[PDB]
């Protein structure tokens, strides 16, 4: 950090010159903005969700992704019970149109 | 028998069923559950004693959350959407703002207030205040696509009339909503995407947490804690800039260099980081050496040392300034390196003068003449600047102080 | 990665979900065709 | 009203 | 009375905050 | 059940002090674990600052009193000192934290 305050008041320092011309100790008898605006917010979104992804991890997204398992569990399993549904009328169909 | 219970006692082993399937989210199972039950019951019974809608937004199941809101008949609605904006859920947020009663604006009694009384996240806090907590970048943007703007913190000492009925018998936490909204706009999320260009309003926002951090004794650091924040904001934005356009886009906005005030201004509110860059810092070198390109490469110190010996000389330079201007050396002369290597140079030379005068009446009267040339340097230095302004460096009264001494 | 693997699972449940739709399908027209048979 | 957007305006549902 | 109440909601803002809290913190390879 | 008191013989606590000893001091500290944590605490008595503090105070004796296992009494005492401090930390109105 003392690199940052040294660079800053290093600015301050050769800042205090710009304004007023000072000739010696001896003073003797005298549109494109809004386009980039707009880049650079993009970029800084996007690079925040990056930044976002890259730390680590979440134990909460681990329940999350255990009750989605399970939610695709029972889904199929119920998928399985109304196929065999469906698949038991047709079956049953058959044998009393061949009775 | 003194531990505490949501519900008196459990009470319906059907309705339990229909919770434990709403938690790990078995859809067939609500699906023709929600027919065929007597009534659609907010069940509770838990340690939180959630809703169905709550509970099962909790962990996610957008298809049983997408069953439950054409119930009709549910409850704690907003609630579930504080909820999965703090998760950060987004397709359950969106699939909550499209539920019934949330036409229009509904941000900013009766509402929220999970379980009979006393909700959650303060109370005072809206949606889109939770958005830009988190730091939730679709969500803040959906919520601001619909216009939910955060309201103005108002102000400290102002008493109003509504700022002053909530200051007596609310207080304390009308200091809680303050810093809660401050903390509000005082984030990458809010800042980036609520207004026309985010480093104006960033570095004015800024400055004025720095001033609300010393108004208000507590809570000083948390206010210095949210200003830092902003400042490595503008910092972490002006670093992403790629090109020369972008960085003359975030530096200087809308002779070298014309109507730079911004860094001026940046000076002018402390932000240490944003005028420490290296990109900055190149900007700047590019109007501090200016004229003379050849020092600006040069090697060592050393010949930077030969220089101040060879601009120690006054006769050449003031009689050339005095005479004519605008010359080579004329155009030299004015720059902010050549102020610069004279001014210390001068000075050097007064060392000298002092020590030539100590080893052994013209001596007198260049040394006289000399700390008067500093008494009005000063006058012209004092002259734009208010009392109070001049004496805030501790060594810019040291200085006064030996010249002072001197005269005596 | 997480967000990956998230988006795989969703992506499953929807090839899965279509699997049936089309085997369902497939079958009510078997059944169709056998109830006209017989009738 | 001073937010940016990619589209001016959201334009298909489908 | 009202003390009782404020423990009540004392209590569950606790058992919430802690919960979360068990969430934020990495995960376990089991 | 409670860790009962440790200067007290009584009968079934001497009974167990001898031929069983140097795991009745791992079930004292055992119990007193138990007892100490915010799961326990918040969810057990009518209110839990009360048990917090009587209980703190309480590990800070038997802290003294044995010479041996004072680091994890101390642990403990500092773990239900610290439930105390994040259960006032929560309160955002002024009618909770009076």
């Amino acid at each position: 950090d003392a690199d940052v305050e040294w660079k800053f008041a290093r600015a301050k320092l050769w800042f205090s010159y710009f304004e007023e011309g000072r000739t010696l100790p001896v003073p003797f008898n005298l549109r494109q903005y809004q386009k980039i605006m707009k880049r650079l917010i993009k970029r800084y979104v996007l690079q925040a969700q990056i930044d976002k992804e890259s730390d680590e991890v979440n134990e909460g997204e681990l329940k999350e992704i255990k009750q989605d398992i399970s939610s695709l569990r029972y889904e199929l399993l119920e998928e399985k019970s109304q196929n065999t549904e469906d698949l038991a009328e047709l079956i049953r169909e058959l044998g009393e149109k061949l009775s | 028998a003194y531990m505490f219970s949501d519900r008196s006692t459990s009470l319906s082993i059907e309705e339990e069923r229909f919770l434990d399937a709403a938690e790990y989210g078995n859809i067939p199972v609500v699906r023709k559950m929600l027919e065929e039950c007597h009534s659609l019951n907010v069940n509770c019974v838990d340690y939180m004693g959630q809703n169905a809608l709550q509970l099962a937004v909790a962990n996610e199941h957008l298809e049983i959350t997408e069953l439950l809101l054409k119930k009709e008949n549910l409850s704690r609605v907003g609630d579930a959407l504080l909820l999965a904006i703090s998760k950060g859920y987004v397709r359950i947020v969106e699939a909550i703002l499209s539920h019934p009663a949330f036409a229009e604006g509904k941000r900013l009694d009766d509402f929220y207030a999970y379980d009979e009384d006393g909700t959650r996240f303060s109370h005072d806090v809206t949606p889109i205040i939770l958005a830009a907590h988190c730091q939730e970048y679709e969500i803040v943007h959906t919520l601001l696509r619909k216009g939910a703007r955060i309201e103005r913190p108002h102000d400290y000492f102002c008493k109003c009339n509504d700022c002053n009925q909530k200051q007596k018998h609310d207080s304390f936490s009308h200091s809680r909503s303050r810093i809660n909204a401050y903390k509000g706009l005082a984030s990458p999320a809010y800042l980036s995407l609520s207004s026309e260009d985010p480093v104006m309003t960033a570095l004015e926002l800024s400055n004025e947490l720095a001033v609300l951090a010393n108004i208000e004794k507590e809570f000083k650091n948390d206010y210095k804690k949210l200003s830092m924040q902003c400042k490595d904001f503008v910092v972490g934005l002006l670093d992403l800039c790629r090109n020369t356009e972008e960085v003359e886009a975030i530096l200087n906005g809308d002779h070298g260099r014309p109507n730079l005030s911004r860094l001026k201004l940046a000076i002018k509110y402390e932000v240490k980081k944003f005028v420490a860059h290296p990109n900055c810092q190149q900007q700047l070198l590019s109007i501090w050496y200016e004229n003379l390109s050849g020092l600006r490469q040069q090697t060592m110190a050393v010949k930077f040392l030969v220089v101040l010996a060879v601009a120690i000389g006054l006769p050449f330079l003031a009689l050339i300034y005095w005479f004519a201007p605008c010359s080579k050396m004329g155009k030299i002369m004015r720059g902010p390196f050549m102020k610069f290597v004279a001014h210390a140079a001068s000075f050097t030379i007064f060392l000298g003068l002092l020590v030539m005068n100590a080893a052994d009446s013209w001596m007198e009267m260049l040394i006289i003449s000399w700390v008067i040339g500093m008494i009005w340097a000063e006058c012209k230095e004092i002259w734009t600047q208010g009392p109070k302004e001049y004496l805030f460096e501790l060594w810019n009264m040291l200085d006064f102080g030996m010249l002072a001494i001197f005269a005596a």
